[PDB]
RNA sequence: UUCAGCGUUCUUCGGAAUGUCGCGCAUUGGCA
């Protein structure tokens, strides 16, 4: 049993919109923020929205049985690397995906150049029967963000871990393509897992292959 | 608690004395536009301060401060409806004590104060 | 386009901003850094200073170049191009052409859609007008604005005008043939009841005889400027009575302090070739 | 599950106004600037302006239904291309248009020739009551510039994908005749495509025919 | 941005003193309408603001800290150019000795700082604004 | 006749988010 870390970043290639809530829009203000980690107030991309994203392309991709109403009725190896639980029958998840926060890099590039960590991005909503405007603000992340995204594999079952490695390149290459967070189909949400750095934090297992 | 007393219930009280009846003009017939891009302003200027954390104005945002004052200054030589309005509401002199405190606590009342008076104004039409 | 026409892009030049050649009859519209540092570096900023000083109304550049005599072709490097001139007086202003930032020669078609919509009424989503194609510098020539109330006079306004478009409609709302009935409508209101008062004025004859106006002048519209007040905004005397009104609300020196009705309200080109020009006129074509 | 790539380049035609605001504009300069992206500073055409914007022509070019108060009612293939949120009928996005960046060619094309890559527009407002003017500065992009635009479909119901994307070739060609952008009634935002390369990035489908 | 004589710094509310100082009433035939800076009207101030606009501009859209050759010899010109035009009109002339703008232009040439250009775009914005609210 | 331009506007008006989900399940409980 080894617990292994996948650290590394996420360049995302257009805005990122992770909305949030709890606070009131002051007058004219940003009608959905982006969810924000309080203590350093900069826009972060919570592991769950990872994980999810991930999930579901990952089940798409390996097919949903029909008439699927659960997240736990996915198939096998869905269920075995990000969790299930069943009657009785509940599977561990072997992938922990941190909140991704924004990185000191890319804080220190947005510094320079006197650049703010969001764009407050101005839209409008043309109704279909009156064609009549309705402003809104979002507020996007600019596009030199990166974020450090955090992911441990704990390994069960020594002989499933390529076949999960595998799965999990394939959903990684799939976000790749698809976005992260809200918006994604109106532009936002485009990423790319360029950096990564893999090892064994605990136990003896092998991570120079993987 | 800016100064004289200028607070919310007075931003209410005072768009109701100006407001008038004839269709409904207030402040001497200052349309919703107007203060809707003095709002811009103070909205471009206030997401800058509420992303700083530190509780003293830096030097940027009392420049920018200056400059809506300045802004306010254009507007009411521009329209003499703006003009009524910054004089009865008082919103540059409390840009003034704002400047004159350089604490982040008195702009964000400034700010509460002016988002007070357009909720009022759009309200009472 | 059978008249001069030129669209502004909000920059004014001086006399001194530019180089004009009356003996050749060209203007070379220079840019301003070019020559500044061309100046510094030969020692004629001071001179140029010096000749500022001196002169303070009338500060012709040519006239400055003459002075020191400087080379021809150190006057082509400093200069960003030249134009074709007609005067009736140096000249004294300019009025610059609109230019894209690539910098070819284009006539806006916001210009085109507000002419169209000021004639046709008497909104406007349907008739989506774009820009008209490029065309080339040369075209580009500086005219003059002269004043004909019932006598010609010159004035200082020169102006770069060009030398003598995709659209599409919605079937419902505009009809081609609709909108030019209303344009020849428009410009035969506009013959009617203005026209004819400076047809009668005695600079009018003038006009008349050298032939200015176009034998033809179909569709005829104000596209660019200096064109009037007859154009850019009712019975033949109220309409008058409304501009005179206007024109007093407003102007309070020209027509506030003369309180009689003129003849014609308001009251108000010349280029090298004998025939006379007017400001502002062109003919358009419509294909589907 | 296969996620079928578009690549390819929109070359303004003409300028080019994408209005957004929270800009401190100066006294007499763009009174409504363009939209930028914050990192390049450069004009972008953004994912949200292409996607409304086709859905908008390609809704218009089949039909809408009388009284259509919402987006969520609509022609079922507009549905399925872009999406839908009806209650108990949603439908999941299968184009997800992204923002379209300033080339390097065109850029580098710019940077040669001495440009500037956005121009100011002056016009004025002339009240024809008074004939009393009113002046504005609107920030345009130089024609010339190209964008390189990146959109991806995911392939859902494989039966429909030539019908599918043959809506996407439709949509294309209408936003072809149309503008983007703000008024291109008065002659802005006039575009044009080339199709660069259509492909598989993930997945077993076939993407020679397309 | 700079100073002045007597100690007297360079800012907005500066711009507003100076156009206070040079405000007369001047009543002429029963009628009460200012002046300001003897004679001066609001057409050669938006002339002069057109003339800060196009550098203003060319320094907003560029990305560099430092003022660029090319917008250093915009600035040489727009000394140029408003020499000539206080040469031409007195009242230009009595308004540029009065705000000092001639001065700031190289004070903002020596700094060589776009950050400064933008204090002194600011700056006469303030002037502008402040002769159209004090009308 | 000569010379010279001059003033006027510098953005305006609206739209400032909307609808929907508002925890659910499993165990604890109730029944048996």
């Amino acid at each position: 049993y080894s617990k292994i870390r996948i650290v590394g970043k996420i360049d995302v290639l257009t805005g990122l919109h992770i909305g949030g809530g709890g606070e009131t829009s002051m007058i004219g203000a940003i009608a959905s923020p982006v969810v924000r980690d309080p203590y350093s107030r900069l826009p972060i991309i919570p592991g769950s929205s990872i994980k999810g994203k991930m999930r579901s392309l990952l089940a798409k991709h390996i097919g949903l049985i029909p008439g699927q109403k659960m997240h736990n009725q996915d198939a096998p190896e869905i269920l075995r690397l990000f969790g299930s639980s069943q009657k009785g029958a509940i599977q561990s998840s072997r992938l922990q995906i941190s909140d991704a926060f924004f990185s000191k890099a890319s804080q220190e590039e947005f510094d320079k150049k006197d650049l703010a960590y969001t764009e407050t991005k101005f839209e409008n909503t043309i109704s279909r029967l009156t064609a009549v405007a309705n402003p809104r603000q979002i507020e996007r992340v600019t596009r030199g963000a990166s974020f450090d995204f955090h992911i441990i594999y704990n390994v069960e079952n020594i002989n499933e871990v390529m076949a999960d490695f595998e799965n999990i390149k394939t959903a990684i290459h799939l976000l790749e393509n698809d976005y992260l967070g809200g918006g994604g189909t109106r532009g936002n949400g485009r990423i790319r897992f360029v950096i990564d750095s893999i090892d064994t934090v605990v136990g003896d297992f092998d991570s120079s292959n993987l | 608690e800016l100064a004289k007393m200028i607070d919310l219930n007075f931003a209410r009280k005072v768009v109701e004395e100006n407001k008038r009846v004839k269709e409904i003009v207030l402040f001497n017939g200052l349309t919703t536009s107007k203060l809707r891009n003095l709002l811009e302003l103070i909205n471009h200027v206030y997401t800058k301060v509420y992303n700083s954390d530190d509780t003293t104005l830096s030097e940027d945002v009392r420049d920018e401060l200056e400059y809506l004052k300045v802004k306010f200054a254009y507007e009411s030589g521009r329209e003499p409806a703006v003009r009524t309005f910054i004089e009865k509401t008082y919103v540059d002199k409390l840009v003034d004590v704002v400047l004159k405190k350089n604490t982040k606590k008195i702009f964000l009342d400034y700010c509460k104060y002016f988002e007070a008076l357009v909720a009022y104004a759009k309200f009472y039409r | 386009v059978y008249g001069p026409v030129h669209i502004g892009s909000g920059k004014i030049i001086r006399k001194q901003e530019y180089i004009y050649d009356r003996r050749k009859s060209l203007a070379h519209i220079v840019d301003g850094p070019n020559l500044v540092k061309f100046l510094n570096k030969k020692g004629k900023f001071t001179a140029y200073l010096q000749y500022l000083n001196t002169t303070k109304e009338r500060a012709d550049l040519y006239t400055f170049l003459r002075q020191e005599q400087i080379d021809t072709n150190d006057w082509k490097t400093f200069v960003l191009y030249t134009e074709r001139v007609n005067q009736g007086k140096g000249m004294n202003d300019l009025h610059l052409f609109v230019r894209d930032g690539r910098g070819d020669l284009y006539i806006p078609g916001s210009s085109l859609k507000g002419a169209l919509r000021t004639v046709l009424e008497g909104a406007f989503h349907s008739l989506s007008i774009s820009d008209s194609l490029p065309i080339d510098p040369k075209n580009l020539a500086i005219y003059q604005k002269i004043d004909i109330n019932k006598e010609l006079k010159p004035m200082p306004l020169y102006r770069e005008c060009v030398n003598v478009f995709t659209m599409k409609i919605n079937s419902d709302d505009w009809t081609i043939e609709k909108i030019e009935k209303q344009i020849q409508q428009a410009y035969l209101q506009y013959w009617n009841k203005w026209f004819v008062g400076m047809v009668t004025t005695p600079g009018g004859k003038a006009f008349i005889k050298g032939g200015g106006l176009p034998s033809v002048l179909p569709t005829v519209l104000f596209l660019g400027g200096g064109t009037g007040f007859p154009s850019k905004t009712k019975p033949k005397e109220q309409a008058q009575k409304d501009i005179f009104a206007i024109l007093q609300r407003r102007f309070r020196n020209v027509y506030g302090k003369m309180a009689t009705v003129p003849k014609n309200v308001p009251m108000v080109v010349n280029d090298s070739t004998n025939k006379w020009y007017q400001q502002g006129v062109c003919l358009l074509e419509f294909q589907p």
